[PDB]
């Protein structure tokens, strides 16, 4: 995820943070609780009053973990292995909150490091915090053999309808989430549109290819990865909306096959596909 | 909450056929299986280790029924979701400490379950109407958070 | 858009110290650098090949001035963001085809720029106030999307 120049900027920025990591860490959490009050639901056992020893201590633990991460940027999943376990199995924090903390850590850094917080270093830091968040949420639920079994079973039954289901998924998405239509100003989006049919089929075919190469997805989708990142430039948030509408389409067509277990495996599979397709964006 | 006449007719019409009991247990169970971190609120429900355990758990079925029963009542007051859910909103914040992002997840799971149950009858325009409704309910439940 | 009197005063007090042209150039440039997919709208602006080229691009700075001036004007109508931005909303949807997620990214980049610009004066409660306002602006700009 991180280029070596990225790693250079983070180490330069964090070193300068230095012995202030603790106080900056506490400030970041205080900013989050105030700006995003829903995050307080994970701390009902804390005194969240300003300057609270619990917040100060928590901030210092969190900053140290980030220092450890900066120190081993080339091996983050192993360095944060324990913390990964802890968040996935015990704390069980919804992944959306990680983006909120990352944003407040950036605001904190910005307010304290005027000289250092250049546009390039800003970018690198945002990428680094996203990578940390990814590692910390990586064991929450990549595809186990049972998942891969469930996906191939489900997609096999799709079979020769894969095209028509793909069109339906897109149609469902444009109607349910109208903001996605901004990427298609050059299409007729009316029901039955042959443009939507052709697009849906191409997308479906691409997913068939991913299923076939489920163990080697980054290479099989590499070209599509390049296309979305550097030409189409679709905001990553939209991939979750299409994934949901694919799930709904499958559920509507596979009464027997869409069990809770297969539902979970499909959701994981579509999230991995989405991760691959946005991997080269930055 | 504003819907078009077409949207409201579709939502109310399909809901008349929903057995809230059966759909509610299905919806909560799939939430716990597909997004297992949500199990953090239900430690007292017993055995949640496998999908088969979750889906057949009596506490899960019972709670699902309660949750969708309240959802059902909200469907009778689409024009005023914030007013309808204010008390439950305060409860989920102050007593239960539930991250409102969970309301969004359940919303989407419920749409999947309706598609699974009703098949082709759950058409794209019908789904769009339900997506507006579950977003409206989630926002209403999150409204009194502080 | 509902703020407390304190929150509104803190927002306006700091904004009086803002050089809008400068900060607009800064915020748009950092958006294009930090989230490069947003460059898709601006291929007619010329060279965006490196951060310095973006930050130094005259077309970028000019757009940044235009955008933050309308934001600035909006701060005088906090009680009516939706009405103030209705026509801008229709234009960004029907003509400019801008995914409203971009408005949220710009809001967050702007908050960072204000922190960089004002340092310790950009306190946690002042940031909280600005976070409500940029969400309010993003929501109002997305309101007429269809
Ligand atoms: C950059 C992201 C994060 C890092 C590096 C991180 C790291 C840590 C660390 C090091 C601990 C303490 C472990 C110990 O006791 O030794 C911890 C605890 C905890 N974290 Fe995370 N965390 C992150 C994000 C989050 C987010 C986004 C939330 C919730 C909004 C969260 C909530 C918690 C909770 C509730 C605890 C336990 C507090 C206690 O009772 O002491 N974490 N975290
Ligand atoms: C599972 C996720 C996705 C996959 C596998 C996928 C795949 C594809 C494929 C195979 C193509 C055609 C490339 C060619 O012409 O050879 C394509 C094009 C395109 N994709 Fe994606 N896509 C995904 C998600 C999205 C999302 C979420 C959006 C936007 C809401 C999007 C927007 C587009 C656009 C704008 C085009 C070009 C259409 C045209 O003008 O022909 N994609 N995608
Ligand atoms: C459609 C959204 C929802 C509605 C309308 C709803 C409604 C309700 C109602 C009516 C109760 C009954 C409490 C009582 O009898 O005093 C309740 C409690 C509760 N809800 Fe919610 N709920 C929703 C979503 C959720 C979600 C998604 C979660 C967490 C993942 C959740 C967690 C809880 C918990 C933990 C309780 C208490 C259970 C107990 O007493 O053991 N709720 N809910
Ligand atoms: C604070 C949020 C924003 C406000 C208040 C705003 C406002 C404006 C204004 C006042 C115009 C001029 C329209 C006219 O000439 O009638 C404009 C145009 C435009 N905006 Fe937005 N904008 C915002 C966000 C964005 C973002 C984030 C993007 C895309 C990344 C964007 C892309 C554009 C484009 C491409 C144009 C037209 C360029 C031209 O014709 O020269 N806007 N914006």
């Amino acid at each position: 995820m991180l280029s070596p120049a990225d790693k250079t900027n983070v180490k330069a920025a964090w070193g300068k943070v230095g012995a202030h990591a603790g106080e900056y860490g506490a400030e970041a959490w205080e900013r989050m609780f105030l700006s995003f009050p829903t995050t307080k639901t994970y701390f009902p056992h804390f005194d969240l009053s300003h300057g609270s020893a619990q917040v100060k201590g928590h901030g210092k633990k969190v900053a140290d973990a980030l220092t450890n991460a900066v120190a081993h940027v080339d091996d983050m999943p192993n360095a944060l292995s324990a913390l990964s376990d802890l968040h996935a199995h015990k704390l069980r924090v919804d992944p959306v909150n990680f983006k909120l903390l990352s944003h407040c850590l950036l605001v904190t850094l910005a307010a304290h490091l005027p000289a250092e917080f250049t546009p390039a270093v800003h970018a690198s830091l945002d990428k680094f915090l996203a990578s940390v968040s990814t590692v910390l949420t990586s064991k929450y639920r990549v595809l186990s053999p049972a998942d891969k079994t469930n996906v191939k079973a489900a997609w096999g039954k799709v079979g020769a309808h894969a095209g028509e289901y793909g069109a339906e998924a897109w149609e469902r998405m444009f109607l349910s989430f109208p903001t996605t239509k901004t990427y298609f100003p050059h299409f007729d989006l009316s029901h039955g549109s042959a443009q939507v049919k052709g697009h849906g089929k191409k997308v479906a075919d691409a997913l068939t290819n991913a299923v076939a190469h489920v163990d080697d997805m980054p290479n099989a989708l590499s070209a599509l990865s390049d296309l979305h990142a550097h030409k189409l430039r679709v905001d990553p948030v939209n991939f979750k909306l299409l994934s949901h509408c694919l799930l709904v389409t499958l559920a509507a067509h596979l009464p027997a096959e869409f069990t809770p277990a297969v539902h979970a495996s499909l959701d994981k599979f579509l999230a991995s596909v989405s991760t691959v397709l946005t991997s080269k964006y930055r | 909450m504003h819907l078009t006449p077409e949207e409201k007719s579709a939502v109310t019409a399909l809901w008349g056929k929903v057995n809230v009991d059966e759909v509610g247990g299905e919806a909560l169970g799939r939430l716990l299986v597909v997004y297992p971190w949500t199990q953090r609120f239900f430690e007292s429900f017993g055995d949640l280790s496998t999908p088969d355990a979750v889906m057949g758990n009596p506490k899960v079925k019972a709670h699902g029924k309660k949750v969708l029963g309240a959802f059902s009542d909200g469907l009778a007051h689409l024009d005023n979701l914030k007013g309808t859910f204010a008390t439950l909103s305060e409860l989920h914040c102050d007593k239960l400490h539930v991250d409102p992002e969970n309301f969004r997840l359940l919303g989407n799971v419920l749409v999947c379950v309706l598609a699974h149950h009703f098949g082709k009858e759950f058409t794209p325009p019908v789904q769009a109407a339900y997506q507006k409704v579950v977003a409206g309910v989630a926002n209403a439940l999150a409204h009194k958070y502080h």
